[PDB]
């Protein structure tokens, strides 16, 4: 009896470790004003450096950039050069090390989601002209013509595609740890895509052919990504009105990219099963 | 490779050279002049930069990360610190058949207190006996104990206030994990990829509270493998024994139905349990078949040898997988190993009082043939001597 | 010759890989994983440059 | 345990009570203080004290004592380990009389080298033939041999290179006694021994040259009177096996008759021989019954298993005591213990050319019942490999 939550191994129970206290101060802490004034300490001491080191005031201009406050009695020395180099250091840290450390982890990447998708070699199912016919008679993004269906590459807005790729990358990195193929682990894997797999049958369906399972939405909002170093990821809508994006009329009214990616994943996972059946239903937000 | 933190003195040499060449036209950096302080300051900036770089890049290694930098980066992948777990066991209550049963029952076992871990039937069964899988209220190893008789905390009308822990084994308790036992079981997890093999089911079913051995089906079983309009196996059945808990190590159907509903999920076939999507199954028990082993010709051996052969036979028969013939050759060997090939030792298998038992036949060679859902349980091993010899003279 | 093995060798490879009967997890392959390794017969082709 | 090992909790309570009554003047102890930790250490130290005393008792027990201590203990009771032995025999050399001889004579028999034991005479005697007592150069069981002709290594003028093994055998060669065999031989002297004279006579008859094994009367050799009760032998009789000289180790009657004369005397029972006064008896031999053994299904296994199974079955049949049945179950157990319990493997015992032999009867079950004064003899082990392997072809 302990609640139980989900994991790449099933439905494990969880807990909390004790606050140790160590933990180096991370990127959030590094601040211009806080170390521009700290860099004044690297200077020597004496009657030449004492009063300039004492009167070193620091202020913030419009665009951050913690500068020195040249009141109308200033005494140009090297101390203000030290303020300069300290603020530089803070800026170059926040512009060079904060990315390239935010981008090395698939659970925090923001601006390099495309490179991550290329690393995992994610190929889409609905975008190739030679898709399997069991993928539906007409996919949500394919319009119809005499020569059968025809697919239309979609150009999502930048923010929506950013959030969608981030979710897909989280799910792919979770799947990379080799889950067991039950329903709890699969749902945990495809959870960042905001969708869940639910069977349609209730009576034990061993004999029953066509083990159908439908996809249901968990929310209509991808958890976004915060490029900053302290805040909350800005959530984005996870759907598209077809008429707004001026797409061919034969497509569905609302198009969900996460639903299609999750469909690809779950059809790939349960392919060896000889009687599977995913049924897709149009979900209006 | 070939790109790392420069030597300190090397770094300042490079910065001094760059300042002298690009700014001062090549002039040397005279110590204690303003250019000396400017060069020193810069260095300082560059070394603080490299130090911060080595600090955070370390805070992202699961081997050397903090501890709360390890609880995340592992709760995002689905690996959590395991808490103190509750012990579990089995009880047995009796009363008037048909009495009313509550849900908030509690059992008092010595100093501990237990509660039903499964659903409680609406009324006591008609037979009057009810077995329940209870679990402790407080976690920890103290939930593990050995007490057999406990009392009922809430007096229920028409039910005896004295319950007996089934076997006196309440097993399953443990303590929590530290920031060092969670490192392992984390990255040692990363180097793993579960596969859903027969070993996986056989090791997963052994988790259930107080299961001692899990065996596959027996050679006396047909064992259908295709539960549907399918082309190759999707069914899997086994056999669990509770050796030191239930008599002869066999549990009633009321217990194993719970394991079946947990492992393969109920509804069964959609992977709602730990088992993979689309794999129906069942965890079945068996029924005892009492057998009486007659070891003829042991008394003329050293008492130590007779004791050894008895303790080996009693253990070989107890551990016999269900639905497997107890043959005479397998018993003769237990004697031929310690007594040697110069000693006389015949064995016989008989039914108690030569009575008939369901699912027990005897072959032409004297072996006991057992049908599925039946397991040879030892009644009594007896030593006898009828063939005269010169051992004692 | 050509690397083509007789049928017995590949039958043994299938028996080692999938089990007997196949799909029961009595082999390297996972439970409920059936299949078969095959071989081919040669066709002699001559090439002239 | 052997001392007492009291209940831990009680011991810690006593330690704490002593520390409080003495040092703190009767007051209890603050948990997690200096005195608490002092008490815990003492306890650990007393636990180690108990352990050390227990093992100091153990180090003076014949059964669990280091070899060195074991040898030192047994030297106080008259049991000493057996040293290594050199082979021995007689060599008959010939040549022209009057030739010179030296102490550097060395003979090459087969692959072994032998040297004079006694002092070589100065000159070859006038008869032209010299018979010399000769021992091997290397100690152990390798010096033992069954040869008839040999060559001289160091050539001597006037002495033909061909020498003869006078007797045709080289007995005695044995290796050093291990520590476990010495332990089990010492422990057989302190323990209470019924029928002590029987084991004494056997251990004495084992010292005759080339006597490999000594066995008691087998089971197929008991006796019953008219009334139907076992008769106890009033004499002392047993069998012996010269396993490296004769076929199957069975010796002709004259040899064992001489052994009897040496062991009991002539007439027996007067103490003229080795045995005590009033100890009659008889050393016996056996007649061989030739048996073929056929192993079917052994081509399915890896070559190592086949080779080791054939070696083990040959070894078992060759070491089978006289007057004991060669049952199919024993060979089948030998094969099972190597090949596994789910391997197909069938053994068959036949007579060569299906001829009738005296003292051999094939019971229905398939065994080879062997009467008294007879012994099984491995004619040939044949394996029937009908091309069956793991993968067709």
């Amino acid at each position: 009896m302990n609640v139980l939550i989900p994991g790449i191994d099933g439905m494990v129970s969880a807990g909390t470790l004790e606050y140790t206290g160590c933990c180096p101060p991370s990127f959030a802490d590094v601040d211009e004003c806080t170390l521009a004034t700290a860099f004044v300490g690297l200077l020597p001491s004496g009657p030449l450096w004492d009063r300039p080191k004492y009167e070193a005031i620091t202020t913030i201009t419009e665009a951050g950039n913690c500068a020195a406050c040249w009141t109308t009695d200033h005494c140009p020395t090297l101390v203000d050069y030290a303020v300069n180099v300290g603020a530089r250091l803070a800026s170059v840290i926040e512009r060079t090390i904060w990315p390239a450390v935010r981008e090395s982890d698939p659970f925090t990447a923001v601006t390099s989601t495309a490179d991550w998708l290329n690393r995992f070699d994610w190929v889409n199912c609905f975008e190739t002209s030679c898709r399997s016919k069991e993928l539906g008679e007409k996919t949500p993004i394919e319009y119809m013509t005499d020569c059968g269906p025809v697919y239309v590459k979609i150009t999502y807005p930048p923010s929506l595609q950013q959030a969608f790729e981030s979710a897909l990358i989280k799910s792919l990195e979770r799947l990379s740890m080799g889950i067991i193929k039950n329903l709890a682990a699969i749902n945990f894997v495809i959870e960042p895509l905001k969708v869940r797999v639910v069977p349609v049958d209730t009576t034990d369906a061993c004999e029953n052919e066509t083990l159908c399972v439908v996809l249901e939405k968990t929310s209509d909002f991808f958890d976004g990504v915060n490029a900053n170093t302290c805040g909350i990821p800005t959530p984005v809508a996870a759907y598209i009105d077809r008429d707004v994006m001026q797409l061919p009329s034969d497509l569905d009214k609302y198009i969900w990219p996460g639903h299609m990616a999750a469909e690809c994943i779950v059809r790939s996972l349960l392919s060896h099963v000889s009687r599977f059946c995913l049924i897709r239903t149009e979900q209006a937000p | 490779c070939t790109i790392q933190r420069p030597d300190p003195q090397d770094l300042r040499n490079d910065i001094a050279t760059r300042f002298s060449t690009n700014v001062l036209g090549g002039a040397p950096i005279i110590p204690e002049s303003n250019e000396f302080y400017v060069v020193s300051l810069e260095y300082a900036m560059q070394e603080e930069f490299y130090a911060f770089g080595e600090q955070m890049w370390r805070e992202r290694d699961p081997r050397f990360a903090c501890c709360e930098n390890l609880v995340k980066m592992a709760a995002e992948r689905g690996v959590y610190p395991k808490p103190a777990q509750f012990a579990q066991g089995y009880v047995r209550m009796t009363g008037t058949p048909g009495s009313a049963l509550n849900q908030g029952l509690r059992f008092q076992f010595g100093n501990q207190t237990y509660e039903p871990a499964s659903v409680v039937p609406d009324q006591l069964p008609a037979t009057g006996i009810l077995v329940l899988r209870v679990s402790a209220v407080n976690p920890g190893p103290s939930g593990n104990a050995r007490v057999t008789d406990g009392t009922l905390v809430t007096p229920v009308p028409g039910i005896s206030s004295a319950v007996t822990a089934y076997g006196g084994n309440f097993c399953g308790g443990s303590d929590e994990e530290e920031c060092e036992q969670f490192r392992t079981r984390y990255l040692q997890r990363l180097q793993y990829q579960p596969r859903f093999t027969v070993e996986w089911l056989k090791s997963k079913a052994a988790e259930w509270p107080c299961v001692t051995d899990v065996f596959d089906l027996g050679p006396n079983c047909c064992a259908v493998n295709a539960l549907g309009e399918v082309v190759c196996p999707n069914n899997f059945e086994f056999y669990v024994l509770f050796r030191d808990t239930f008599d002869c190590g066999l549990a009633p159907q009321c217990v194993v139905d719970e394991i079946t509903d947990w492992l393969f999920g109920s509804p069964q076939g959609l992977g709602l349990g730990e088992a993979e999507f689309g794999i129906c199954g069942k965890v079945r028990t068996a029924a005892p078949v009492k057998l009486d082993i007659i070891l003829d010709g042991l008394s003329c051996a050293t008492p130590a040898q007779s004791r050894v052969v008895e303790e080996r036979v009693t253990d070989f028969v107890n551990r016999l997988p269900p639905s497997t013939n107890l043959t005479i050759d397998q018993l003769r060997f237990i004697g031929l190993q310690v007594l040697g090939p110069s000693f006389n030792f015949n064995v016989a298998i008989r039914s108690p009082n030569d009575a008939v038992q369901p699912g027990l036949r005897f072959t032409s060679c004297g072996d006991a043939e057992i049908d599925c859902d039946y397991k040879a349980c030892l009644n009594s091993v007896v030593v006898i001597n009828n063939n005269v010899t010169t051992s004692g003279c």
